[PDB]
């Protein structure tokens, strides 16, 4: 499949991973709409002050998800991580197995195309 | 003493419409991603203008901030900050009793780029008051 | 309101024209190398210079901008802003009727050096409007 | 020199209406969180405009500034400068033999940003004097 | 009751290290109002000097606890580490298994909300 | 062939590596014209904000390419990788057994010569 | 516009004499070690100066560059200044129709510091043209 | 005697090191006055320049005393070192059984509180 | 320039006075902790300002600069500044030959915010004179 | 343009005065610890300033930087200003013949400060000639 | 040889990677003229932006050139390693056993010293 | 003496480090006046950019001897490494069991101190 003998490793070790890390994630709307895949979910905390003191403290998910199951997703889509709610806001290259997936929270905003 | 009287007819001359938000006064804020769009309302400047034989008579910088979540469209911005509170506040008879005269002067937009968390819309009105 | 009005004025205008170019309209714009030339269009400043004693006649600055790939020569940015836009804001029904006035300010360059992934050509038009 | 007893004669008049704060005096300041709300004076500038073709008279500008914890809201701060300050200032014999004339230049907020552990208000007065 | 295999683990690690150092404490007002808390504690420095010189010297209180107790928290409420009190500031997303508790000193300041 | 007893040696190594990673590339265009190369493709993520948002997030190709095959390669030529098509920005200078391949992507931009 | 056939008729009116350099139109260059010392030319600027009340009499400001190895010495910048391309510009009828009137500004110097990779001279033209 | 089993453990370490590490301390004036305190002494360097050239070249001491015999040090209060003199500047608080305290050279600057 | 011998007239002068301060002249000092409070005399600007169509008649800068140890407070800085410096060197024989007229400026304060070992407070002369 | 011509007639001017140190023309310099106390000669500017309907007449502006070690005290920057540079350049026949007018405009010191391998005194004249 | 205990050692050990690691580099003009050099040459890569767009990608070449056969080697002077055309543009204080030696390209600018 | 049993070691190991590493230093001038001295010299190389474009290349010596003789050292004085003849510029404060000696070189820069 590829002339690597090293990516089938790293490919194998993206399921061992997932398979171990991660929650399966329900996604909706979409072209896949309603679909179950497996990643690793990460919300490192984030806090920006803005003016004097207007700290607006919140976190910035991310899933690393395999690449093959994440072709034609777009951005306007949303996610659900179990009952929490959450929208893609942008995608990654893959780095040979896999993607990081970045999300949003609550409602995607607006669409703003035309 | 005014600006706390000050801030405080103008947040009530809002509310008096209908609610959608918060209403933070004074300036520490800090809004978590649960409290989104919200209002603040302070002062800045306030020098001696002397301009008067009889008072003081300072003048101030009035700031109306409203804050949406990150890169929403600035649509709704030019909507929520010409609609939802520039005529509302356009004559507050609190303020005129409280105040010498009002007077627009700014509206701007800033947009949070680390981590692109926000999205602020400053509204700026220049304030001749005497304390 | 009037910047949607204004902004979809402008762009409607622009898109019916030749096509060959996305036409986010607002702010956030967020593109990627697949909705590659696009043109953004956005309103800054819109003070309160009086300047008339019946109504309060603000003004402020309109932006079109055009991204075009890293190191395109400057040639086709030059032919881009005569081929696509400058000439259509000669002559347009729509705004002319919307807002008071508005001239030409300005046509600069510039471009991304880090990574180098764009480059645009800004225009700037002061536009003097009641609102 | 006459900043010694200048900066002696406001804290006199500070300490003689009722306490509520340390009154460090100088720049020197240090405080820790043990100290709070407290209080500062001293001058900057120091000049020498002539204006005056027999004597000297130099002028500079005075701060009083008074430190409130982290995000208390301006609110206190306000009433803080407006009550406890803003009427003591408004005339002290000791200050009128000493300098010429007192002219009252404004007065802002600003804060520890980063961290977050202080909040400053900021007077600033102007005083002419004769060495 | 976590479909990872792994969370229970890091969690029961949580266990070990909040048992094995950070002693513990109570909470004063809010919802939970009297219950007791078992964390760690710690006190790192920070340093401001504002004007030609304030300096300000300061601390930085924290806890990281498991987050199940401390839902419900907000940010006006207060507590003590023991004789010492406190009083939340911000809490940290949750890591997997746990958060961090930002903590100020003495009385929480006003309000100012509406 | 190396006046070092070492270069000899990394120049086993640099074909190990080309072997055991990466793929192999057919350039179209430029003297070399229709020819198929081996290399290591790898493609970090690169964020740019421009304005206030105009985060036009894109890649930053490269091949590693050994120096034998690339030499007299110039940039206007044009590159594929498996199923889509890139095209050269900049060379690396020759370490001593391999260089850099800087990818662009799409058609290179014109030439502006003269 | 004109902007494409005014650099062109520049660059080719360079290219009559004696070549030794290449002649970059617009912006993006590139160099490396061996297409060395060239030329670039491009413009920035580009108001709208009203200046006249019939047509629009643009502004813009001409930029011609000449680019050096490390730190080879000036000498070499001004001799290539005086000669290579300040005279022969001083009359070029090609572009005489073409513009409406160019007047000189300055020339300066500016060098890579670190690594010191290059050595640039820059002559700098105003140009007003009806575009 | 600390429900941490940690900080028990490491008050067994500070005073080992605090013994096997540094010398004592002969305090003067303070409410402490007359004692003797077993510390660490290390004296890093610093230069500022100030104008132009103004070297100012100095240090800045460090002692590292165990908090329960320095309590209510107080600023004001000078040390001597063996035969040298220093006074306090600042007392760090607890890590969680010793401190560092921060030592000025020759007299104590004034007062100033008033 | 005739430098030497007026940063030599007026140090001899601070000499004359009361001691207790190394007098470092010119520019390198390089102190340690052991010369602390000591004084710096140095010139800056240093034109051509003609005003004269007789003679070059330049005129300078002069900084009179005493440093303390770290937050000494500010009180004895200006009691220094004051008592040390402002007296004697305004009324000092020596000088008015060597130059043509003496105006003070200013004198203000800084001080080492980072680590923190010193604390400046400078005075500011300008100095017109001939060469 | 002439500027090499005029590089050459002061750096040879200075040259025919007694000796000492190193005469670098233009500006790539590289000193090491052994060209020490040295001097550079160059030119910046060269404007364009018409001001004369019969000649280009350009304004430039004249480098003359005299480098020293480290931290020596201002007095050898006193001394060799005054007696190396300012007079011997006074009056000098082939400059006056190459250039229309020759004014002096400042003269200043600055030293390294990290590391502090050097220290620098530049002398600055503005030129007015005829290209 | 030295008053080191210590050099001897790294003089054998710069003898030793010099030629277990470097080129036969001849060096061409100059006080020393026709001679050759075993170094330790690389070509590490820099690239300067300028203007807009003004890409000058280049090279930094390198020798690391022993001390003793070094001296007196000027900076005008050319060098050639192997079939390339080098300048040495300065050099290096003796670490100990050796020296870095700059190269530049081409040939070397100018005098300008009189 | 070393009422730390930690400085006597530290003092054997700088003793035998001086030893194996050191060379000699006979020093000129000064209260020393002839004096025969071990320090492990060094010399890190350092550039300098005075305006547009001045490559100042210098060096820092250091020399790190042990303390006991560095007393009465003053500035002004200089000092003999091998034949190379230096002048020390700065003494760093002592680190326990020694201190670093910052080198000029050449004639010191008069004295300009009253």
């Amino acid at each position: 499949d590829f002339d690597n003998l090293f990516d089938a490793a790293i490919a194998r070790a993206d399921e061992t991973i997932r398979g171990y890390m991660g929650t399966s994630a329900t996604i909706t709307s979409g072209e896949q709409s309603g679909a179950v895949i497996r990643g690793v979910f990460d919300d490192p905390e984030n806090i920006s002050y803005a003016g004097q003191g207007v700290r607006v403290e919140g976190s910035s998910p991310s899933l690393f998800v395999r690449t093959d199951e994440v072709r034609q997703l777009r951005r306007g889509d949303t996610l659900t991580i179990g009952e929490e709610n959450f929208w893609v806001d942008r995608v990654s290259p893959d780095d040979g197995g896999s993607c990081h997936l970045w999300l949003g929270r609550g409602v995607p905003p607006a669409v703003n195309r035309r | 003493m005014k600006h706390t009287e000050l801030r405080a007819a103008v947040l009530d001359a809002l509310e008096k419409h209908d609610t959608g938000a918060t209403f933070f006064d004074g300036r520490p804020a800090v809004f978590d991603e649960a409290d989104f769009p919200a209002v603040a309302v302070y002062l800045t400047g306030a020098e001696y203008t002397g301009e008067e034989l009889d008072s003081d008579t300072w003048q101030a910088e009035l700031h109306i901030e409203v804050f949406l979540p990150a890169q929403v469209p600035d649509s709704e911005l030019d909507a929520w900050m010409e609609s939802r509170i520039y005529p509302v506040m356009s004559d507050i008879p609190a303020l005129s009793d409280l105040i010498t005269s009002m007077v627009a002067s700014g509206y701007d937009y800033r947009r949070d780029d680390d981590a692109g968390l926000w999205s602020s819309a400053d509204l700026t009105y220049v304030i001749t008051y005497e304390m």
